[PDB]
């Protein structure tokens, strides 16, 4: 269970 | 850290 948030 | 931030 992983979440990847793209920041710039 | 289950939430990883991708620069």
């Amino acid at each position: 269970s992983k979440t990847f948030i793209q920041v710039x | 850290k289950n939430v990883l931030y991708r620069r």
